[PDB]
């Protein structure tokens, strides 16, 4: 009595299953992302914010960590496809091209 | 004409109705100035001493692009969005409180309300340490935009010739805006102490390096549009404590032509400077304010209540609550047994505590044409700040961005150049204030929005 | 021996992205089979009927320029930052490059 | 009013996080402290919430019945953001003063 | 979760909702309370209790 | 000297109420949701079961 789970197979399904579609676009798309260090190693100066030269070479994995927009906060909430709490909303980014 | 648009003649006003509210603003410092600790980040102990203008620039999210727009309700490509608060009730922190300013090297000549003895010694420099109070005063004024204090200066003694080493002044009137922080006059000074005094041998201490005003509420009143403040509130009394006449030169002359001489000191009349000492009087709660809804109606201002760029500068005083804190730390570890306050190092801090808490309603504007563009005559900036046809901008500019620091070696050119549109108010102080998520809608769960509820 | 030479690297990126909101209609049993995928997506969405209780009073300006208290303030608790915050990224709000 | 009992403020002394000095009789760092109340919590007496002998080494400079005392003062604010007034259904206050 | 968690979402509402009211009517009331002793300090006297 | 001086405090008091019991039918989600305000309410009705 913790879970709780109710009959029946309670077994994982794929999402879109559930997925309440929308039309909805966006576009989002990064402004510039340059970061800049010493190959090598790391030049550490001390001095000290850190004042310093990292150590930028790139044969390291890159990584995004991608921070996106609730699309449960609008708006006008009163809109023609929201209930809240019937639905909530949800992202799926479609598309990208990566520059 | 220039004639006021007036807000409501053309917005369209709304069932929009929001919270938003406060959950507490804190800070510490000492009763005048900040003792600095060298800098930098902070390493200074403030003053805090809230006998200043209190302005919270109180920053809302656009409504105007909230995101999504089936935009059922409004098209905001004609009517575009703002809000307004409707109703307030701001919070309002700590018990009451009270306390005492002075200044040991306050001049004096005598005591003059009704000394007892009546000396007179003719020996310089006996300002002693007195401390007092000021005027009972609660005041807020809400706005849009800031404020304007209004103070004096020694004026320009624009006459052509120049004059006298200690001669007075031609004296001019000056109205400035007032910012947060900006010190209150208190009974004293709409003008600048610290000019005035070439002594500052006289008044308490905290005001002897200043420089206040008085709000300009009357050409605030008299308002372009009644916006800038278009809500005020005001309370304010006082009694005089004490009396003395101030010792110092008289800088210039007394007619005889008002006594038959005495001899000596009474052939010779002394001092004519006659100066009281403060006090606002009795408190009960009872007068305060504050912690209660002002739902608004209509209201003085021709704009009814909005801000755009979600800004209302809140302004206001409040005389319930003044002390920096006094602890007696020993220098000794030990505790010793016979006291000696030389054994113990003492210190003085006040604090500060707050919540704002709003009812709004956004109301949006469909665009007109001959009347969009007066609204640019009457700033455009806004406009822009809703924009419309060609925004324009920059792509070359605008790819770039964010690419440095992640270091502060490798480049170094670290941020030298900005980006704003800028607010000059940027010169200016404010207490930041922003809300863009105490917006609710949850009147229920708002104390207000219980009230307001109910105040439907 | 005229010369004290340095070595630096550089990289440079813009991804451009396309997205679509899904609604879920919350329907309990997958809700909670989802809670139990994980809760808390859920748990960020709904249930504010009793429980979603809170704190309050907050905020403390200058803290502390000096004599404030100094407060090992410092207050967040999970998820996802942990394990997340543990580890290097190239920390991207796209949220408000987000263009319709 | 309440079905339960309520909480008031009252004032302590921060940390000064690392030994920033810590002298004897240094000046202590400052802190804001709520604390529930009981029958017969001392009060405020239109003076201060806190720990007094935490304030003054000297133990000769307030009144004395409150001198190697603490008090609270309450929270009014916090108990009118309670969540549904089982601390405050109600609250009345009435208080008056001068300084002589 | 523990000891019972939802369905369904929602929010908070005060009681009154629930609240069968009724004709209940009571008087109930303390007659005097008293309890007496010294300002500054409790004086021991060590009996005690 | 020949008097001895003492402090002394006093107090007297007096709560007067009108009650108006109500009554609450418990269903289940309000029950869990009175639970999940305080389920020792409950169990202090002891809404049960066991």
């Amino acid at each position: 009595k913790v879970y709780l789970p109710p009959p029946s197979v309670a077994k994982v399904v794929s999402t879109d299953e559930y997925v309440t579609r929308t039309s909805i676009f966006y576009h989002a798309g990064s402004s510039r992302l340059l970061t800049v260090g010493h190959p090598y190693f790391k030049v550490p100066k001390g001095g000290n914010g850190r004042q310093d030269v990292p150590k930028v070479s790139a044969y390291q994995y890159r990584v995004f960590r991608v921070k996106l927009p609730d699309p449960n906060k609008f708006g006008l909430p009163d809109n023609t496809v929201y209930d809240p709490n019937s639905q909530r909303l949800v992202w799926a980014c479609v598309g990208v091209e990566i520059g | 004409v220039a004639k006021v648009v007036s807000t409501d003649e053309y917005v369209t006003r709304t069932s929009i109705f929001y919270h938003a509210g406060s959950s507490r603003l804190l800070t510490v410092g000492h009763p005048y100035f900040k003792v600095p600790k060298g800098g930098n980040g902070r390493q200074d102990v403030p003053k805090v001493s809230a006998y200043q203008y209190r302005v919270f620039r109180v920053k809302l999210p656009d409504p105007n692009k909230f995101g999504l727009p089936d935009n059922t309700v409004y098209d905001p490509n004609s009517q575009r969005l703002v809000w307004a608060c409707v109703g307030v009730e701001i919070g309002r922190g700590q018990p009451l409180g009270v306390g005492l300013s002075g200044h040991p090297l306050y001049n004096k000549l005598d005591d003059t309300e009704n000394s007892h003895v009546a000396s007179a010694v003719d020996t310089k420099d006996t300002r002693d340490n007195v401390s007092v109070d000021y005027k009972q005063t609660q005041l807020c004024i809400i706005g849009c935009v800031p404020a304007i204090g209004e103070h004096w200066t020694k004026g320009t003694a624009c006459k052509p010739t120049t004059v006298v080493q200690g001669d007075c002044p031609p004296l001019e009137l000056i109205n400035t805006p007032i910012e947060d922080g900006d010190m209150v006059d208190t009974g004293y000074g709409a003008m600048d102490f610290k000019l005035l005094q070439d002594n500052k041998s006289e008044v308490p201490l905290d005001i002897c390096q200043s420089i206040c005003k008085y709000p300009d509420y009357l050409q605030m009143s008299a308002d372009a549009y009644g916006d800038s403040m278009f809500f005020c509130l005001r309370r304010e009394q006082v009694f005089a404590r004490h009396f003395w006449n101030r010792s110092g030169t008289m800088g210039d002359q007394l007619p005889e032509s008002l006594y038959i001489k005495g001899t000596d000191i009474r052939a010779n009349p002394g001092s004519y400077l006659y100066s009281p000492s403060p006090s606002g009087s009795v408190v009960t709660s009872d007068s305060q304010l504050f912690n209660k809804p002002y739902w608004l109606h209509k209201a003085q201002g021709l704009n009814n209540g909005i801000c755009w760029h979600n800004q209302l500068f809140l302004t206001v005083v409040d005389t319930t609550r003044s002390t920096n804190l006094s602890v007696c730390a020993s220098t000794t570890s030990s505790i010793p047994n016979v006291y000696t306050p030389t054994s113990f190092k003492e210190y003085a801090r006040h604090v500060e505590e707050f919540d704002l808490q709003f009812i709004f309603q956004l109301c949006k504007i469909t665009l007109t044409t001959e009347v969009m563009s007066y609204i640019h005559n009457m700033n455009t900036t806004i406009l822009e700040d809703w924009n419309f046809g060609v925004t324009p901008p920059p792509t070359a500019s605008l790819v770039d961005t964010y690419r440095f620091v992640q270091s502060a070696a490798v480049t170094c050119q670290k941020d030298t150049a900005p980006p704003v549109k800028q607010d000059p108010y940027d010169k200016l102080k404010f207490w930041p204030v922003d809300l863009k998520e105490r917006f609710s809608a949850d009147l229920d769960q708002f104390p207000l929005g219980r009230k307001f509820l109910l105040q439907l």
